[PDB]
């Protein structure tokens, strides 16, 4: 999270890391949208490119945590995945297209002041909310800049751009199942998600409900608050797949 | 879901939320 900012305790009850068992390993953030279903991206679990093919023995969830590497004893809560589902329709050769996976835990959590579901967006809400100016917040706790790890979980607010904007800044070619934000070159702000901070939610805060939406999973990315690129990321309501 | 029980719950505004509405 360049440019972020030390989040207060309890801000992301959604917030879940992804960690490789053994040897212990932060791999990625991902999120929890009910007790027993975990949201994340699929490169975070399979991408071929750098020989990458996690399956269920070789991933383990930490959830309710603040620190990066201290045990939280009376917060935290680890649990093990019991199956993985990739989208069908994935694309790692080409674009991350439909860069989303759930991760169905082995038994369902127990919720705490420390550990609570983020709610999937409804077209209202959708409709209403993604609209470029309007800022997510992104949280996480990757690169504190680019080759760097955080000891608290860092949160950083992101204004939604325009697509064509998103499509001109990138030879990659860009699809309606992610979105991209960030500062542009002028603002005078910056910020921005970065590896590592890979499949952690984006979301928004609705006015109406007073309830925070995922609207997005960090996906990819060239660099990490390069000037003139922005952060890509999974359009969940776009993909709101019926495997649960 | 979405009302975090330490903010939400309690009735109490995060650091930064003030920048989500005014950015609306
Ligand atoms: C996994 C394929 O990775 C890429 O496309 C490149 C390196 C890469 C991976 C993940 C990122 C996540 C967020 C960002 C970002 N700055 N929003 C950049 C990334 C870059």
């Amino acid at each position: 999270i360049v440019e972020g900012q030390d989040a207060e305790v309890g801000l992301s009850p959604w917030q879940v890391m992804l960690f490789r068992k053994s040897p212990q390993e932060l791999l990625c953030g991902a999120s929890l949208i009910s007790d027993r279903w975990v949201l994340t991206a699929a490169h975070c679990l399979l991408y071929p490119p750098w020989d990458k093919n996690f399956t269920v023995d070789d991933l383990l969830v930490r959830i309710g945590k603040h620190s990066r590497t201290r045990y939280e004893r009376k917060v935290e809560k680890i649990s093990m995945l019991d199956k993985i589902y990739i989208h069908p329709r994935y694309n790692w050769k080409e674009n991350l297209d439909r860069d989303i996976a759930l991760l169905k835990l082995k038994r369902p959590i127990e919720l705490s002041d420390y550990i609570h579901p983020v709610c999937l967006p409804d077209k209202q809400t959708a409709a209403k909310l993604l609209h470029a100016g309007f800022k997510g917040r992104v949280t996480g706790w990757g690169n504190r800049r680019e080759t760097v790890q955080p000891s608290v979980l860092q949160v950083v607010n992101l204004p939604l751009v325009e697509r064509p904007v998103c499509k001109a800044s990138t030879r990659i070619r860009i699809t309606d199942n992610m979105f991209c934000a960030g500062y542009k070159p002028g603002e005078g702000k910056r910020g921005d998600a970065c590896e590592g901070d890979s499949g952690g939610p984006f979301v928004m805060k609705s006015p109406y409900n007073n309830r925070w939406y995922q609207m997005g999973i960090v996906s990819w990315g060239e660099g990490c608050d390069r000037d003139g690129k922005y952060g890509f990321y999974t359009h969940v309501f776009r993909l709101k797949w019926k495997v649960i | 879901c979405g009302l975090r029980p330490l903010f939400e719950k309690k009735q109490v505004q995060d650091q930064t939320e003030k920048e989500l509405f005014e950015s609306y």
